């Protein structure tokens, strides 16, 4: 009996399904149906869902208790026509990932956490320069610029 | 020396030939380096590869007398020692395997071509040494995955210590360190249980029951019972706070 | 010439439409510009920017993605409907390293901020590749997280680490300028010292390697002193927290100096020996941003022809 949002993720066993539009005639409320067929709306239980699109019937489905619950509420809908092309192999969801060049990550300055060696501070010098020009580092990078 | 400046190969195979004889395998190695090219496929090819992979395997160059064993099988396919090269070639590899602790790159490389040895050639004479092996090769893989999860539980870190024993009692079933990732995943649910938000402290509480209950029920005469048993009696207290 | 209008957002249950409009900063009436939408958006030139697709990222959203499409085009104003693709809330499952040919395993699990268990955040898998390019055994172009068996039904990722070993001894060439003068230090360090296999002459290639300890041999100078030493550290003492035990033998000779003119005497000079040890553990109590630091040394001054100020005894020893 609660509002929260609802993540669910529409499949076609025949091919990709996505575009078109999902709301709830409870709230009036609507959302779209992104890459690889999410979708997030915020419905409570016992709550009509109704699909709607070009590629597929329009359809209109009861939420309950345990659909609510799933991490992932996924929804089968039935695509327009009988073509039957395959068995749509499925593909995994695109997930951003960082640069393949992480120089720039290891160059990022950070303050010490609950992980990190704890500094001694009442110690004399360790015959070091803290942020100090590093010659090592410009020869490298000459390197690289050649 | 001589041989090695020489052209002529056939000197230089008969000078390799008494180098091997006498065990001078570093030194028959060097000859024997160059004159593989020139002298491949030919007929008498088979007992030049053949000392050659061995002088790599009695010099513990494990990594080079493996491949030059490997090459020997795949080459020479009906040679009469083919079964031998094809035994000392994952045997050579697995060699190479590296501590738990390190990389186990090796370790998968050397068990597929032991597992391959045993399927392609039953029955055979050094079957009992390729099992033998295998599962020394198997438990270097189990440790590593038993040591990466009792790392987190020796860095306290209980959260992700229950996840890590949760996963390395599903992945490896059937181990000897089966009964210590018990007795730990009781222990990282009983320190993250009496010291934890007063809010799901009983939720952890009961997890800390369940962990309990199947250490007892996979062996009752537990070596770490003593030290189970007055863990469970601070649970069971606590527990009496939160009797609703 | 086109006026921004009517910025609406859309799939945005977590986040409301008016939080949302804060942090894109857009007001009607303002210039089109691509550049700026798609900066505030998504800011792929930087890690840390403050962008709606970080806030969504750094809270378990993984599958998040944010794509602004144009709806109408009239009287010159262009209006725009970010579309938002939240998807389900990610947790780390597994978290295994590879390529570790020459270091522990518990040396570089035990700097990784992506714990199993917690939820998926961009600024921890960041965070952890400083932390793994902090060591220096590893290639800092080559630390690849490589995401593996995600499931978005199950909502578990597992992040596999790919490291690259570049050998542990490592050439410091730092320079500085301070105090008006010129202060250069020079040395060799071994990050991958093993204190335990010390008296152990089979495994000794280039020192004993293993555990995460650091010995460094070096040399520091400046117009007035300079300094040679050596120095052992252990950024984990004990094994179970990050306690740091360092120990440090030096030996400098500073010559008498005039700030004021920068002027150096050759001629008057003092030597001085140090022998350091020291203990810095991180209190969990009061709270745990206090750190406990502790040391005891010895030095030894040797005064030579040191007649400066109040020091008369220019010839002895302290």
């Amino acid at each position: 009996g609660t509002r929260k949002s609802l993540h669910g993720q529409v499949t076609n066993k025949s091919l990709a399904i996505e575009s078109g539009y999902v709301m709830n005639i409870n709230a009036k409320s609507r959302t779209f149906i992104g890459p690889g067929g999410l979708f997030d709306i915020l419905a409570q239980p016992k709550d009509t869902l109704l699909f709607t699109g070009i590629a597929f019937q329009s359809k209109k489905i009861v939420l309950t208790e345990k659909d609510c619950s799933q991490i992932l509420f996924s929804v089968s809908l039935d695509l327009v026509s009988n073509e039957l092309k395959e068995v749509l192999v499925r593909k995994d969801l695109k997930v951003k990932s960082l640069d393949s060049n992480t120089q720039k990550y290891v160059d990022m300055q950070f303050e010490d956490d609950r992980q990190s060696t704890a500094k001694n501070t009442v110690m004399y010098s360790d015959q070091t320069i803290k942020y100090g020009t590093d010659f090592v580092r410009i020869f490298k990078d000459v390197k690289k610029l050649l | 020396q001589k041989a090695l400046k020489n052209e002529d190969v056939a000197a230089k195979f008969e000078v390799a030939t008494k180098m091997y004889d006498a065990g001078k395998y570093n030194k028959a190695i060097r000859l024997f380096e160059q004159l593989a090219p020139t002298y491949r496929g030919k007929p008498q090819a088979e007992k030049l590869f053949y000392m050659f992979s061995q002088s790599y395997y009695k010099t513990k160059q494990y990594y080079l007398a493996g491949y030059q064993f490997e090459s020997f099988v795949s080459g020479y396919p009906r040679s009469e020692k083919v079964q031998e090269a094809a035994f000392l070639g994952a045997y050579s590899y697995s060699k190479l395997a590296p501590v738990y602790s390190l990389d186990q790159a090796d370790t998968v490389k050397a068990l597929d071509k032991l597992q391959a040895f045993i399927d392609n050639y039953p029955n055979s004479e050094y079957l009992a040494q390729a099992n033998e092996s295998v599962k020394i090769l198997n438990g270097k893989l189990e440790k590593k995955a038993y040591e990466n999860a009792k790392g987190y539980n020796t860095i306290s870190d209980y959260k992700s210590a229950l996840v890590a024993f949760d996963n390395f009692i599903a992945d490896f079933p059937g181990t000897p360190l089966k009964e210590d990732a018990l007795f730990y995943k009781y222990d990282s649910a009983y320190q993250l249980a009496i010291n934890s938000v007063p809010s799901k402290m009983e939720e952890r509480l009961h997890v800390a029951q369940t962990a309990y209950a199947n250490l007892m029920k996979y062996k009752s005469d537990t070596k770490y019972k003593e030290k189970a048993d007055q863990m469970n009696a601070r649970v069971e207290t606590d527990l009496q706070k939160f009797t609703k | 010439k086109y006026y921004f209008g009517n910025i609406k957002f859309l799939g945005n249950t977590v986040y409301s439409d008016q939080q949302l409009n804060r942090y894109l900063g857009i007001k009607k009436g303002e210039t089109y510009n691509g550049v700026l939408l798609e900066k505030r958006i998504a800011d792929n030139t930087k890690p840390d920017g403050e962008d709606i697709t970080n806030l969504y990222q750094n809270n378990g959203y993984l599958f998040s993605k944010i794509n602004a499409v144009e709806v109408k085009t009239v009287n010159d104003t262009i209006d725009f409907e970010i579309r938002i693709t939240e998807g389900p809330i990610a947790y780390f499952n597994k978290i295994y390293v590879t390529g570790n040919d020459k270091t522990n395993d518990h040396v570089i699990y035990r700097e990784l901020r992506t714990k199993p268990g917690n939820k998926y955040s961009k600024e921890e898998l960041v965070r952890t590749i400083r932390e793994i390019g902090q060591l220096g055994f590893f290639d800092p172009e080559s630390i690849k997280p490589e995401f593996r068996n995600v499931d978005p039904a199950a909502g578990t990722v597992d992040i596999e680490y790919q490291l690259v070993e570049k050998g542990s001894s490592q050439v410091e060439l730092q320079g500085g300028y301070g105090g008006g003068g010129f202060i250069g230090t020079l040395g060799l360090s071994f990050n991958n010292f093993s204190a335990r296999k010390l008296f152990d002459k089979d495994a000794y290639k280039p020192l004993p390697m293993g555990d995460g300890q650091k010995v460094a041999l070096r040399l520091q100078g400046s117009t007035y002193f300079q300094t040679y030493s050596l120095s052992f550290s252990e950024p984990w003492f004990g094994g179970k927290k990050p306690v740091q035990f360092s120990s440090s033998i030096s030996y400098s000779k500073q010559f008498n100096y005039n700030y004021s003119s920068r002027d150096v005497n050759r001629n008057q000079s003092f030597n001085i020996f140090t022998v350091q040890v020291g203990l810095a553990k991180r209190l969990t109590v009061p709270d745990d941003y206090f750190v406990l630091s502790q040391s005891v040394s010895y030095q030894h001054y040797d005064l030579n022809n040191y007649y400066t100020g109040l020091f008369t005894f220019g010839n002895g020893a302290s």
